[PDB]
């Protein structure tokens, strides 16, 4: 999922990782041993909250379908640079 | 009358004409005081000293107290007069 | 004349506007060379400053200034410096050749 | 009959060497041979410079080193340009850098070895961008006495020519000839290019310092402005008391247009390029 | 449009002379050339409408309208009509006020008692040899100035503002006086003052056609006897000087002689002497020969086979000297040539005044001061006078914006040909000008005021160049002199009270020794033009006939 | 390992010339030639260099001609004028590369221990910055076959070691202390935007025809480094930038309504001066 909620509740932790909900933490705290991902987890929702990670080898559907936002990025960070700079167009001077 | 009333009043805009006379009193005063820094470079050579005169004599020549240094007839300019030293 | 007089009134205010235009890049330009001015000002200068010390000024921004080198001389110095400054024989500083008075400073010694 | 309006075509590069050795070598003055072409009469064109063995000399004119020209000439002709001497570099990076004795022997000495050799001294501690200072002579000789001297076979390069204290007091073989850079664009492209390239943030997307910056500058901003403030309590001049009015109520504003300026612009380049 | 047009100039009664001011007045608010010939064509055969016949008709459409079959047509009419005495209008016109290429196509479409005063007018050498009786009856001279103004010379102005002055005032005087009071004097000679001292004798010969080879039967090219060939080469540039605008053989003469196996010693003066004479002629062997003196490689008499290349090729649109002059110019080692390059490519397109857009954008497209100096001359003539914006506002922006002054230089005598018409507005722009903060620009500015305001009977010139002679700068008190002598041709104390306060000043600004000569460099020069004639002659940029007189104006630019 | 050198611009007109040598005296074609420096540190000064008279053969890259006297000879002539700036790498013009590079430095590595080549720029068209620096690299794989000396991108910058623009500054007569932010702005735009072009043509190459490097070593972390922020939900930096924006607006309504109020009273003072003391 590369979108947001990024402070994922641990449910999906506790279903699919065959851990506990006294285990999580342990879970990520050896994480933090580990050292490829260091989430700030909250613990008020018992949310596990998703910071950087470490993320693949290979996605070679995604090296060709990453265009959605290598090119996203191309052309709309240079289409907005047009715009910036369209409408400071004429104090070029 | 019918087409001879709007490039009087264009004249008339010629104001704009003495705003352009304005800015050229601008320009003249900004010219001429980089004018003024220009002639700086006079200012890399020479903040000539004050050199004594026991007194003045003819022949172009005087006898100056060279302060730091003793008295040697040295050559004058072509500005004042010699009952002026 | 409506058919000449009236419409000779454009035969000249044309290039009217043309050097009212030419006026507003013209002070684009002396604008250019006056910052080109005022950087050329203080760039080289006020790293080795010297110091002597004034004794008496003739005109203007101009004065008669005792050294410590050696040798009192009667020098120009930096015109922006206020005229009511330069009474003293404070702590001048110049150029060591050109020997071009920049500021005069206060305390010393 | 060589008295023209005459010309030098340097090489920029050579220009490079010159204040290369000069600018850090020994506090003495330095002294070598050109490396050009006596191309014309009325000017002349200059391209090599070779750097000069250190051996104790001067403007001395018997400075020869056989063996090091010889080498340095073969390499250049198994080099690209076998083009010859013909005339001499030096420099004055002591004293007020104007022609001096061995000057006034060394150019006699070799201009009859060549046949102009025109005079090249430069000190490079009197200027780092202020001036040029650089000197460069074509001598005169005692036989050139015969008729009233005024060569301006064209005029304005003698007579823009128009605009040194023992020098000037050495005019008498010493009369100067107009110089000029070469036409560099083969370069000076990539003079300015590579340059403003690079001096100019290099690849340009760095800063877009936009907070530590401005905190420190309307920090100060707000104790600046408050003299300059106190102008107007000077402006209090009612009656009839002001001279100058202190012209210094700017100074400050242009400083604070950058700084707002900056601000708006990073402000900007937040949403644009994040997202 | 002319239908409105054709009702009302075959209109009903009032003077018919309406039209006739009309006419320039109508060239007054013209813009273009598409109705320009449309009513300059119809105002002639409305006035041939009309029952009276008219002469100012055909003395305008000539040269403006250029027809070479009507002139034709009522030349005949001319021979039938049969009255040389009405005919003086459209014959010495013809013969006063045409181009010069059109006056050959028209000596060519005219010839198909006034059987043979129809070559005479044509020739009309008449007014030529009285003028010249004029040159030598009149004189007023100043000997006094010119020993106290000999006291400085040098290779310098002096040597050759002398033979100036007595030679404007002089235009053929056929007679020695500077040979004659002296020779150490005139001893004084190196290659200049060489090439001058042969040069000069056809300096003070203008005119005086026929007497030209045995004149300076002294100055045949074998005759000079001297260790050096200017001696021998500014004469048969003073055979050029002589042979200007009308030769016959010794066009081709001169030409043979630059063929006669000789290189660059001859060439030295004769190249130039060759391209002042087939001046517009639009040959053909003059520009073959003139392609190898373009590669000799040589630019001493490089820069006479550009100039003289563009003299030979004036107002051409020549698909091979512009492209074959244009192709020279980048890969010279010199730029000098780029300045006799810059002046021929400038004359060889003249007063187009829409065509030369695309050379003038594609020269300052470049990056070259003296080869955008050579477009803002270029766009000096094809620009003279048609201020449509288009040859001003980026004219304009190069003019004042640019950071090298000699092609702002340039520009500001460009200014001066494009604002003849109207030297009103001109204090009201070029004492603005004045405002300049550099050496060149200021000079080129006493330069705008010097060739735009000549006749004018302006006194605020004056006052702009009494603090442009205040000035450290020497050779801008010098363009205060020389721009002021052009202030004071033609005019009178009576016209303006400077007059004899600068004829006094120069010489008591020359009694000053420890002035630079640069400062009065041409302070003789300024002398000369001050009489130039004696007030007897006058510049002619822009005629009374209403058209522009070409070689004048080729004169003062490359002057 | 070599953070920056010193690209003194000397030693980029000496390559300049030498190229304009190469092309006028011939068609020999890749500028090649022996880089010096002096090692200080991990930074470094080039100032000093020359090319070195050499060809290479069309085909078999490896082919080079370094004569020991007009190098090492020279070596010792330049050693009595400056010992500082030693034999320390070399170049080679041509975008890309040739097969002989490797090989070329290694051989010159008895010279210097950490030699270089640079692949020079003889044609300044570049968006940023050209020639740029590559050292001696043990770099093979986590296969980890026989080392490949491929040598990396050895960073480096234009450095300037002193002035000198007695001239240099005399060359340009162009510009002047910009007090230019829209000049940046296009210029870092229309490049990274550019550079992303050519990383999704070298990517679609990649999945197209793209070999094993395809996400060799990096390209993956490449991903990462941009999965930074991988719309991002920035609203903690929402609210965060609107207080940003609540002092950015301050700095803007104190600080230009001062300005306003500034301009106001001394440029209307010298106004109305001028103005009705006049008459
Ligand atoms: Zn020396």
């Amino acid at each position: 999922r590369p979108a947001n909620h990024r402070q994922l509740t641990f449910e999906e932790i506790a279903k699919s990782a065959k851990i506990t909900v006294n285990e999580v933490e342990l879970l990520v705290m050896k994480a933090l041993s580990v050292g490829l991902v260091k989430g700030s987890i909250d613990e008020v929702d018992k949310r596990v909250h998703m910071t950087w990670v470490q993320p693949r080898v290979l996605d070679l559907q995604q090296i060709k379908g990453m265009k959605d936002r290598l090119e996203f990025w191309c052309t709309d960070v240079k289409s907005m640079e047009m715009l910036v700079e369209h409408q400071a167009h004429d104090i070029l001077t | 009358y019918l087409s001879k009333i709007e490039e009087l009043q264009l004249i008339v805009n010629d104001k704009s004409q003495n705003l352009r006379r304005l800015q050229a009193q601008r320009n003249e005063l900004n010219a001429k005081v980089r004018l003024l820094r220009e002639e700086l470079q006079l200012l890399q050579e020479q903040g000539s000293y004050v050199g004594e005169v026991v007194r003045a004599m003819d022949k172009k020549k005087v006898l100056v107290k060279v302060h730091p240094e003793g008295k040697f007839v040295v050559d004058v300019d072509k500005n004042i007069d010699i009952n002026d030293v | 004349d409506l058919y000449s007089r009236y419409k000779k009134l454009q035969q000249e205010l044309e290039f009217l506007e043309v050097q009212e235009e030419y006026i507003k890049d013209e002070q684009k330009n002396l604008k250019k060379e006056f910052l080109h001015a005022q950087e050329e000002v203080k760039r080289i200068q006020s790293i080795p400053l010297v110091i002597g010390q004034f004794l008496e000024a003739v005109d203007q921004n101009t004065a008669i200034v005792g050294s410590t080198t050696g040798s009192n001389y009667y020098v120009r110095i930096l015109s922006t410096i206020d005229r009511e400054l330069l009474k003293p024989n404070a702590s001048v500083a110049l150029h060591k050749h050109s020997n071009a008075l920049v500021d005069v400073l206060p305390p010393e010694a | 009959a060589v008295d023209t309006a005459e010309q030098v075509y340097i090489s920029s590069l050579a220009l490079l060497k010159m204040l290369k050795h000069g600018r850090a070598g020994v506090p003495m003055e330095v002294m070598g041979l050109m490396l050009g072409e006596f191309v014309d009469d009325y000017t002349v064109r200059v391209i090599d410079v070779f750097a000069m063995p250190q051996s104790g000399t001067g403007v001395s004119v018997e400075a020869v080193d056989p063996v090091f020209q010889a080498k340095m000439l073969d390499m250049l002709k198994q080099t690209g340009r076998p083009e010859m001497v013909v005339g001499w570099y030096h420099s004055h990076p002591g004293f007020g850098c104007w022609l001096s004795g061995v000057d006034i022997n060394t150019q006699q000495s070799f201009e009859a070895l060549s046949e102009r050799a025109v005079a090249v001294v430069v000190d490079p501690i009197q200027s780092v961008k202020g001036k040029v200072v650089i000197d460069a002579f074509r001598l005169i000789n005692a036989n050139m006495m015969v008729l009233g001297h005024e060569p301006r076979q064209t005029t304005s390069n003698l007579g823009h020519l128009n605009k040194q204290a023992l020098i000037h007091g050495l005019n008498r073989h010493y009369y100067s000839i107009t110089i000029n850079y070469r036409k560099n664009e083969l370069e000076q492209k990539m003079l300015l290019n590579l340059h403003k390239k690079s001096w100019m943030e290099g690849l340009t997307l760095q800063d877009y310092v936009v907070k530590e910056m401005l905190e420190l500058a309307k920090n100060y901003n707000k104790a600046v402005e408050e003299e300059d403030k106190m102008t107007p309590e000077q402006l209090a001049i009612k009656n009839v008391g002001k001279q100058d009015p202190k012209r210094h109520l700017e100074e400050h504003v242009d400083v604070l247009m950058t700084s707002n300026i900056v601000q708006c612009l990073a402000a900007m380049l937040d949403t644009v390029v994040f997202k | 449009r002319l239908d409105v047009f054709e009702k009302t100039i075959l209109e009903s009664n009032d003077v018919p002379g309406m039209l006739a001011y009309s006419l320039k007045l109508c060239m007054s608010l013209m813009q273009n050339k598409q109705f320009r010939n449309k009513v300059l064509r119809v105002l002639v055969k409305i006035y041939m409408n009309l029952e009276k016949p008219d002469f100012i008709n055909v003395c305008q459409c000539l040269i403006f309208l250029d027809d070479p079959q009507a002139v034709s047509d009522i030349l005949e009419k001319l021979v039938k009509e049969d009255n040389l005495l009405m005919a003086y209008q459209i014959c010495f016109d013809l013969y006063e006020s045409a181009s010069q290429q059109f006056l050959s196509s028209v000596i060519q479409n005219l010839r198909t008692d006034q059987t043979l005063k129809m070559i005479k007018i044509l020739s009309g050498e008449m007014a030529i040899e009285l003028h010249l009786q004029f040159l030598i009856r009149n004189n007023n001279t100043d000997l006094m100035i010119l020993k106290n103004t000999k006291d400085a010379v040098r290779n310098s102005v002096c040597h050759t503002a002398t033979v100036i002055a007595n030679s404007f005032m002089h235009c053929g005087t056929t007679s020695d006086q500077f040979l004659r009071d002296n020779l150490e004097w005139l001893a004084r000679a190196t290659n200049w003052a060489k090439f001058t001292a042969t040069a000069s004798l056809g300096v003070i010969h203008k005119g005086h056609e026929k007497e030209a080879l045995q004149l300076m039967a002294t100055y045949l090219p074998k005759d000079t006897s001297p260790g050096s060939a200017y001696q021998e080469g500014g004469g048969l540039y003073a055979l050029g000087l002589i042979h200007a605008n009308h030769g016959g053989d010794i066009i081709d003469y001169l030409l043979n002689q630059l063929k006669n196996a000789s290189n660059d010693i001859v060439r030295h003066g004769g190249s130039l002497g060759l391209g002042l004479a087939a001046m517009g002629t639009a040959r053909q062997d003059v520009y073959d020969l003139l392609k190898t003196n373009l590669y000799q490689d040589d630019a001493v008499t490089g820069e006479a086979a550009g100039l003289a290349l563009g003299l030979v090729m004036l107002g051409s649109k020549n698909a091979q000297a512009i492209e074959d002059m244009v192709g020279y110019a980048q890969e010279t080692q010199h730029e000098k040539i780029l300045r006799g390059l810059a002046v021929g490519i400038a004359l060889v397109m003249y007063g187009r005044m829409e065509e030369a857009d695309a050379l003038i954008e594609s020269l300052c497209r470049d990056k070259d001061p003296i080869l955008r100096r050579s477009g803002m001359y270029t766009v000096a003539m094809a620009y003279c006078g048609s201020g449509n914006n288009k040859a001003i506002r980026r004219l304009l922006h190069v003019a004042v914006s640019d950071v090298n002054d000699d092609v702002r230089r340039a520009a500001v005598e460009s200014l001066g040909f494009i604002l003849f018409r109207t030297p009103e507005q001109c204090p009201s722009v070029v004492s603005l000008l004045s405002e300049s903060y550099n050496p060149h620009v200021r000079y080129g500015a006493a330069m705008a005021l010097g060739i735009c305001c000549a006749g004018t009977g302006n006194k605020e010139a004056i006052n702009l160049l009494e603090p442009m002679t205040n000035d450290p700068v020497n050779y801008v008190r010098q363009g205060a002199l020389i721009a002021s002598a052009l202030i004071m041709i033609q005019q009178t104390e009576i016209t303006c009270p400077k007059v004899n306060q600068f004829r006094q000043l120069y010489s008591k600004v020359i009694n000053d020794k420890h002035d630079d000569v640069m400062a009065k460099f041409g302070a003789i020069l300024a002398q000369g033009i001050l009489d130039a004639g004696g007030h007897n002659v006058t510049i002619s940029l822009q005629s009374r006939t209403g058209h522009t007189h070409m070689p004048s104006v080729v004169g003062v630019l490359v002057f | 390992a070599v953070q920056k050198v010193v690209v003194h611009p000397l030693v980029l007109l000496s390559v300049v010339d030498h190229f304009n040598r190469i092309g006028k005296v011939g068609n020999q074609k890749r500028v090649v030639g022996v880089l010096l420096g002096s090692w200080q540190k991990k930074v470094l000064d080039v100032s000093n260099s020359f090319a070195v008279p050499f060809d290479e053969d069309d085909k078999d890259d490896s082919v080079w001609f370094l004569d020991h006297d007009y190098l090492e000879n020279m070596y010792g002539m330049f050693k009595k004028v400056n010992a500082r700036e030693r034999i320390v790498g070399w170049y080679h013009t041509g975008p890309k590369l040739h097969k002989n590079d490797i090989a070329i430095n290694e051989l010159m590595k008895r010279y210097c221990p950490n030699s270089v080549l640079v692949i020079i720029d003889v044609k300044p068209k570049d968006l940023g910055l050209p020639t740029e620096a590559y050292i001696s690299v043990e770099e093979v794989h986590d296969d980890g076959t026989p080392t490949s000396k491929t040598f990396e991108h050895v960073t480096s910058e234009i450095g300037a070691e002193e002035a000198e623009e007695v001239g240099v500054e005399h060359l340009l007569r162009d510009i002047k202390d910009t007090t230019s932010q829209r000049i940046t702005n296009q210029v870092h735009g229309l490049k990274g935007l550019n550079s992303k072009l050519l990383d999704i043509r070298s990517y679609l190459e990649k999945v197209a025809t793209g070999k094993l490097p395809i996400n060799h070593q990096i390209i993956y972390q490449l991903q990462d480094v941009f999965n930074l922020l991988p719309l991002q939900e920035f609203v903690k930096a929402f609210y965060l930038k609107t207080n940003d924006q609540m002092v950015v607006v301050y700095l803007a309504s104190l600080i230009r309504s001062v300005v306003a109020l500034h301009n106001l009273i001394n440029n209307k003072i010298a106004n109305r001066d001028a103005e009705k003391k006049e008459g």
